[PDB]
């Protein structure tokens, strides 16, 4: 007959608590506007959002 | 722009990253004066 798996009981979690946000809506809604020749990067790490 | 390094032994291991945008030309070796090196 066909094959059959373990179903599992349980579910693990893990996460790293304490972490700041990545406050990426102050970045996009900002004064300065930049332009197609001269785009800017920004690389978000290390936190929520 | 990425760099690699190591202090013991030859395989490296990564140090840091960085952006710049534009695409690198060339590179040159300053020399170094004393009165008392290979690169
Ligand atoms: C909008 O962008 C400007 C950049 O033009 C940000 O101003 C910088 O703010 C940081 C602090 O987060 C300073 O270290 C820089 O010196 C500032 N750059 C300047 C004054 O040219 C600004 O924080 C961004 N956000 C807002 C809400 O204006």
């Amino acid at each position: 007959l066909s094959g059959f798996t373990v179903k599992p009981v349980a579910t693990v979690y893990r996460r790293i608590p304490n972490l700041p946000d990545c406050d990426i809506d102050n970045w996009l809604n900002n004064v300065s506007v930049p332009s197609p020749l001269n785009w800017e990067r920004r690389i978000f790490s290390n936190c929520n959002f | 722009f990425y760099a690699y390094y190591a202090d013991v032994g030859m395989p490296t291991t990564f140090l840091f990253s960085l952006y710049l945008g534009t695409i690198l030309s060339h590179y040159y070796v300053m020399p170094l004066t004393c009165n008392a090196l290979e690169y």
